[PDB]
């Protein structure tokens, strides 16, 4: 397995002009490994009982040596997982990477779905108000089929049984992640990476000396920033309301998911029919999947240059990003008619600019 | 999760000694309130206006909790600048 | 429903990146909490062990714990009994269950304060504002008995009576007592109690971030060291130009 | 210490591989348990839900549960109260804690019987022997007050008094009462209570094992089918012998 | 783990009716005990022997719990063969 | 990975005369896979708290559909894991497999150590008397080093913290098992299996039709027997005393480990010095390890035929087996002088007949 190590991470030859925007994959992998370490060492002292989970998490912070550090590293590294993934996705929307990296793009989408599931399962385990009512909402959202929801819950309502199986599932999924990562990289190195210029070039250079050092530099920056936020708390990434014990008969008066879930939340606020809601997610994900075979949707021969530099027309990916940010903004606010109106405007933009990527 | 979040470039007051050991048996807020009351006069104006109009309309529904809330938020946001100079 | 207003930022000593907690304020806040706020609230997560060396000397903390009767048992006959508190025991609570707490407070439940500043927006600034916030009703509004108007509580109507009163308590260091001072000191105490590991966390943070930044400079230099050899390369086609 | 003796094997109806439990015996054993053994023992794992359809009809089980006061609450005032038992409640217990149980039984602890036959060697045969085992001391041995001699208990000295007495209880089907009969019926009841899923388990077992054995025959035939083609092969060196 | 373990080739008795409805107000064991008492006579012999020797030795220490235990284990292992014929 | 599947499990060519004694590896692997399935589905409802673990296991049996079946399959398949492993080891002691399958034999030993650890960790999780006092004993046995025992416990005595970390460790170790199994098979197929005759032969035959069916037949038998014992309870494999709740100040009056641990227990009964005790285990395992390079311990050229058929001298492996069985017998009984005497006789036999394997 050493010979493979050398073939793929030492003698592998890249293009000279790979700048930082091509370093974020490595970064998400590293946040995965790190999150796994802190996960396992948190599991050694966590209690999976509805009667006492909350106090179990508080015991780590209050009465255990370095107890606070692992919880906070685990909490904060999640945000960086998602931030790095979104940068990593947008880079390849910008470049039209999926033109020839077909199966890599598919694998990517599967990994993103895995990550969403993993995060949301994690989000229930500390067992506060937000956890209980979030679980209630998302389980009610997948109700269309009889008996599936009491079965997956384990029970007529969110329960200790639900906590136990969420804990086991959150244990298992990351490692399935890892396996799919190996699959991802297989498809990638089958083809070879693209340039920022989107041309084919013979001016290649080996990995170990030049690109490995850039990977290391960015890694230093990321470790830095994680520790800064973890130790000092600069930003209010997580809302305070998960600090309150659960009550099964009273909701919290103000509700804000974790930031990486706000856009979705915005949709659930503005579309009238609940099924329309769910179908928007399904449709957008199907549209992203459809990009894998964009070469077939037209008989003009395709190029990877999108000529977005100096261009007054901008590009659909940029409009997508700004629409998504606008949806995050509206996600965060209270339900009111005007917020809903601009919500619907932004939603139409978000859907249309995704549909239109296929129309070259 | 955190008890608080750090704020940049905060200014920390020096404890202004009371001129009389008895001087702060009475709440220092009372000595900062007048000035701020004078600074937030437009909210007083609008609250009195709404009070008049509510008392007049005669269809027997009305209130001026909005403008009152704004008035007192203004006054408090003014007082907060100097109150910690008088506390140890 | 409405968007509630946002409190002003007070210059608490701790909210700087290099500052610790302010221990005399913490002592005074603890004294306030014992004499007043512990009448209806609870801190189930706190034990007297937590005060020795961090806030108070051990001897005094033992003497504090001795003031309470704490239940224990069973004994040889299977009966329960009461004993003087010890350093290992958690803080006492005024009600045996939530139902009794609601019964004594007209239906509302006084929340446990073990994490209170981490369980609200703007934390200590919100709490400082709330304790100042009691005022007379506006024109066109009236509140039913046992309910009060406060300009910082959401929806403006709150079940907790006006909280503070001058010289309702007294200080051992000599500081004069008034509602503003009591507000500052008790907010300091509760902020500390929300996470006693704060100062450890921050002091460790400083070393970590500083060293990591020095690291970052060194790695930047190492990366440029290899950048320059290919950024400055010459490639000619056909024949040699320069040497 | 010594190796204790081993009990004789009694022909309980269940200890065959094809037999179920014997439900009339179970009913009578439950009646014995209620009238006698529940004076000092407990079965914390049993709820009345368990008896309907398996042993007794639902109506009768509800009427049984109604005989007990069961504690519940808190109420609106945060006080606890007592109510008539319901089908969903666990069996009651005679002592509030282990210390009281020891206090009432001269220091020894009456074990909980929810798994008793699975928690001893030879299970029901041991229990049947033990209930018969009380006898006078041998020459050269005397036991201190509140202690008894039993020829099947390990070390021969036991804290439980002689357990059974003729017509100390009565049966509703008409069967005559005596200590031997009560022994058999209560041992049946406790063996059932140790795992009510027994009959389900055995009836499923039978189908499973039978089908798997038929499987095994078929696979044996399939394996020999391929064995024979190479076991009967011919290999010659140099020239062909037979054809 | 299991409540019991299966035994092969067990023999299950038919309920011998009592000759008088009153006949089993008295414990059936009493009707099986004599025979077994006669079968375990060697243990009675040895127990009486030990009783004599213990009463004689005069150094004031001795007991015959062993032989007693053996006697009663024998008697019980005999009774167990027929007791379930008399119980429903 | 399909091409590898075909190369190693379909077209791979064996010797014609491989009888059933060469089928037990496959069998232990299958008991591993099966034990993993039942493990995971037991984890979904188990509680890792000292206050309530016991009742958590009872809830599965009493109130859950098919609850009893998974617990009992998991309990009973362990015995078959160990029985198959011991047959599998003795086969290769009998044949002198380690003559040329050097690294395979080493890997085997590591896998057996992993299995012992996994089983013992499992044995504590139901949290009865035997579990608590077994954990106490084995943790006291590895005391020679300061502070290591309170550290590994987590505490001054066996505690809920100990349960939590035992549960996580018991979760993890089997999968490390699986990885080492892949390593095992690599070393094996690097060389190729031995015959019962211990000769080299060209009369080979492919795997898929002939040997695959024998594997399947034995698999049927094993599934049969597991279900027989699981559903009807023919043998008292596990002692009743784990059915009693824990008491930290009172031991159980009679003590019998699980059968696959009795021989070890016997040693701890008969050797006076505790360190001598531990050193016997260390020494015997080192001796087994030493067999990997038996070709070097002598200058006579080695053969695999041990000529044990019809032989009045028998062989050291058979004496080893009978000594081990005798030690199991004595393990089971009470501590008494005569049992200890025959114990020491059997112990000397067990040690000597292991030392002597190197003396050809
Ligand atoms: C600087 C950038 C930093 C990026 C960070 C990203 C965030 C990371 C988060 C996660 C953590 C990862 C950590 C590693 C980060 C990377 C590090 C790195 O190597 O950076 C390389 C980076 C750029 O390298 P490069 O080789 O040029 O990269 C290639 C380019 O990308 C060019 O590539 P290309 O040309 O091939 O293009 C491909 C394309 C590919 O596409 C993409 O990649 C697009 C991706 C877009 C993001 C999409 C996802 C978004 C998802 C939503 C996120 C929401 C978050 C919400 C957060 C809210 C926060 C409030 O990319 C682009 O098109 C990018 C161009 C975008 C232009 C946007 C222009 C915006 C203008 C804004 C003006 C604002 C004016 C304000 C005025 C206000 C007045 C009041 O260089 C540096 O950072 C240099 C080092 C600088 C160090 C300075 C340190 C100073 C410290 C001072 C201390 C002072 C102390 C004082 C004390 C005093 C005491 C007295
Ligand atoms: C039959 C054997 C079965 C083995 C089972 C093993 C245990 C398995 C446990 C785990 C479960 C696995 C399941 C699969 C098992 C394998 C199945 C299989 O394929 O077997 C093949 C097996 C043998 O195949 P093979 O091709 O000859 O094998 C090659 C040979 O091994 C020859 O190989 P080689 O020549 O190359 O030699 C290499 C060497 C390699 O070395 C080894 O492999 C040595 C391994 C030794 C074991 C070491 C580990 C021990 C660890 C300690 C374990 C302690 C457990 C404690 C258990 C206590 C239980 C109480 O092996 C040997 O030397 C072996 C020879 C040993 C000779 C020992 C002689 C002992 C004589 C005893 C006489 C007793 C007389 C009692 C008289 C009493 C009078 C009162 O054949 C069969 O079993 C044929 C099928 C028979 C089916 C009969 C079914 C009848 C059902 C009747 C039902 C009736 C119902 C009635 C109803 C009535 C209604 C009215
Ligand atoms: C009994 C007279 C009390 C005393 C003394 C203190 N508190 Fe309390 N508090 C009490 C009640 C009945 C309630 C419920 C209010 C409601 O609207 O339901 C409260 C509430 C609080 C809160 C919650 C504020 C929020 O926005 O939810 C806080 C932060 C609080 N109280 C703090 C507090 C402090 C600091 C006290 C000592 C100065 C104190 N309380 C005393 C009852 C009583
Ligand atoms: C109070 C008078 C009791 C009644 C009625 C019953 N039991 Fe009990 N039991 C009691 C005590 C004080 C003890 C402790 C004995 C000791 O030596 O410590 C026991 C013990 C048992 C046991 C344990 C036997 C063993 O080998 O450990 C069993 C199996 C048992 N008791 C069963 C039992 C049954 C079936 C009863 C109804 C017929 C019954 N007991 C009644 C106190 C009392
Ligand atoms: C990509 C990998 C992972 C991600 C993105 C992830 C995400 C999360 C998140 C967002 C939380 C919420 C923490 C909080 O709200 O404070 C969490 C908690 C938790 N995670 Fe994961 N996790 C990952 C891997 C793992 C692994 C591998 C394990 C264990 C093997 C694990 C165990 C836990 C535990 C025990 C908690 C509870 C934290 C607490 O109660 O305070 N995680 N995780
Ligand atoms: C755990 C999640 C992921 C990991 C660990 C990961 C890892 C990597 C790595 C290491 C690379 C090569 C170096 C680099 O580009 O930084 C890469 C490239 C790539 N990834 Fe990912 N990735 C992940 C998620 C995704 C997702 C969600 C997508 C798409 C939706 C995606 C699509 C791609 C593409 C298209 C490339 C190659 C682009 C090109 O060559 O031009 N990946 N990934
Ligand atoms: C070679 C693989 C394994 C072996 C030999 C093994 C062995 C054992 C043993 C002997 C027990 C004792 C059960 C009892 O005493 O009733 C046990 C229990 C248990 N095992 Fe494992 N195990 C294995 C794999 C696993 C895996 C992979 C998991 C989970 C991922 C797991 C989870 C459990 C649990 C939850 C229990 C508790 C059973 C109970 O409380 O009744 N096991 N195991
Ligand atoms: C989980 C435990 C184990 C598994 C899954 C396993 C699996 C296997 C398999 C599939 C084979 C080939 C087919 C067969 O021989 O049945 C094999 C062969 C072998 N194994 Fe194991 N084994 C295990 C444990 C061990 C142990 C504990 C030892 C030694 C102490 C060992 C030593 C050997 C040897 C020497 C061979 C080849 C013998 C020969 O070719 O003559 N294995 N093993
Ligand atoms: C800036 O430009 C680039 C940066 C690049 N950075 C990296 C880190 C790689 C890479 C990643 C993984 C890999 O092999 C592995 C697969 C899977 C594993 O498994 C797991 F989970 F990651 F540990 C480990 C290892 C081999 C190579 C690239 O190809 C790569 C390519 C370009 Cl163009
Ligand atoms: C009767 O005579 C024989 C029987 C034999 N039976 C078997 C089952 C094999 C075998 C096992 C595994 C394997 O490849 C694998 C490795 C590891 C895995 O991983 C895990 F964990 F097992 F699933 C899976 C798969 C390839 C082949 C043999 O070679 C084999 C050889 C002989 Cl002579
Ligand atoms: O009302 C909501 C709500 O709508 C969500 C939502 C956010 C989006 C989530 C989500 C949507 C789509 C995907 Cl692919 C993944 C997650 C589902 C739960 C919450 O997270 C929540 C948490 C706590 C209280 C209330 C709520
Ligand atoms: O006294 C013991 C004892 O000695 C062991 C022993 C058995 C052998 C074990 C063992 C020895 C060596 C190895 Cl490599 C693996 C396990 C360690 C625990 C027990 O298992 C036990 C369980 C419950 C109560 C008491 C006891």
């Amino acid at each position: 397995f050493m010979s493979l190590f050398r073939a793929h991470l030492v003698f592998y030859r890249c293009a000279l002009n790979l700048n930082s925007s091509y370093n974020f994959g490595f970064l998400v992998a590293m946040t995965f490994v790190l999150q796994i370490i802190t996960g396992i060492t948190l599991a050694f002292r966590y209690t999976s009982e509805a009667s006492c989970a909350f106090a179990s998490v508080q015991h780590l912070v209050r009465e255990v040596a370095a107890g606070w550090e692992f919880r906070m590293l685990h909490a904060t590294t999640a945000s960086f997982v998602f931030l790095c993934i979104l940068i990593h996705m947008t880079r390849g929307l910008y470049n039209w990477s999926y033109s020839y990296l077909t199966t890599a793009w598919m694998s990517g989408l599967v990994l993103y779905l895995l990550t969403i599931a993993t995060a949301f399962l994690g989000y229930v385990l500390p067992w506060g108000q937000m956890s209980f009512w979030g679980a209630t909402v998302i389980t009610n959202l997948l109700s269309p089929i009889p008996y599936l929801v009491p079965w997956l819950l384990g029970g007529y309502y969110v329960s200790d049984v639900t906590l136990k199986r969420f804990f086991v599932l959150h244990f298992i999924l990351p490692f399935i992640g890892c396996i799919i990562i190996v699959l991802h990289i297989f498809y990638l190195h089958l083809n070879g990476s693209s340039n920022p210029a989107g041309i084919d070039t013979a001016l290649k250079v080996a990995f170990y000396p030049h690109m490995l050092m850039t990977d290391a530099k960015c890694l230093s920056y990321l470790i830095g920033l994680i520790f800064l936020q973890a130790a000092f708390g600069l930003m209010e990434l997580s809302h305070p309301d998960n600090s309150i014990p659960v009550n099964r008969f009273v909701t919290p008066l103000h509700i804000v998911p974790e930031w990486y879930f706000l856009a979705y939340y915005a949709v659930l606020k503005v579309i009238p029919s609940k099924t329309g809601g769910l179908l928007v997610f399904m449709s957008s994900l199907i549209n992203l999947g459809l990009l894998s075979e964009i070469r077939a949707l037209n008989t003009r021969m395709l190029i990877r240059q999108q000529f977005m530099t100096r261009n007054v027309v901008s590009g659909w990916v940029i409009i997508w990003v700004y629409s998504m940010i606008f949806l995050i903004i509206i996600g965060s606010a209270i339900p009111q008619a005007t917020y809903i109106l601009y919500g619907r405007l932004a939603t139409i933009l978000y859907l249309t600019t995704g549909l239109v990527l296929c129309l070259y | 999760s955190y008890p608080y979040y750090c704020e940049f470039f905060v200014k920390f007051p020096n404890y202004i000694p009371p001129k009389d050991p008895a001087e702060r048996l009475v709440d220092p807020r009372q000595k900062l309130e007048p000035g701020c009351t004078a600074r937030c006069s437009l909210w007083v104006n609008e609250y009195d206006a709404c009070t008049k109009r509510v008392r007049a309309r005669t269809d027997n529904k009305g209130n001026c909790s909005g403008q009152y809330e704004e008035l007192h938020v203004c006054i408090d946001r003014c007082v907060a600048k100097d109150i910690f100079k008088y506390l140890k | 429903e409405k968007e509630p207003p946002h409190p002003p930022s007070y210059p608490f000593w701790f909210k700087s990146l290099f500052h610790s907690h302010d221990i005399p304020s913490v002592r005074r806040g603890y004294e306030v909490y014992r004499k007043v706020c512990a009448t209806c609230h609870s801190m189930e997560q706190l034990h007297f062990r937590h005060l020795v060396g961090e806030v108070l000397p051990e001897k005094r903390v033992k003497q504090i714990a001795a003031e309470y009767d704490v239940t224990d048992g069973p004994n040889d006959q299977g009966e329960m009994y009461t004993r003087p508190g010890i350093l290992g025991d958690a803080f006492p609570s005024p009600y045996p269950n939530e139902e009794a707490a609601r019964y004594a407070n007209g239906g509302a439940y006084p929340p446990d304060l073990s994490l209170i500043t981490a369980a609200r927006h703007f934390g200590p600034d919100y709490l400082m504002a709330l304790l100042g916030g009691y005022r007379d009703p506006p024109e066109g509004v009236e509140l039913r008995p046992g309910l009060y108007w406060n300009v910082w509580f959401p929806g403006n109507a709150i079940a907790m009576p006006p909280p503070l009163m001058d010289e309702m308590i007294d200080y051992e260091d000599g500081t004069p007592c008034n509602i503003s001072q009591m507000s500052k000191d008790v907010v300091n105490f509760l902020t500390w109690a929300t996470e006693p590991t704060a100062d450890e966390r921050k002091l460790y943070g400083l070393k970590c971030v500083s060293a990591i930044a020095i690291g970052t400079v060194l790695m930047t230099l190492w990366w440029r060291f290899y950048w320059a050899m290919y950024a400055t390369r010459r490639i000619d086609f056909g024949k040699l130009k320069y040497l």
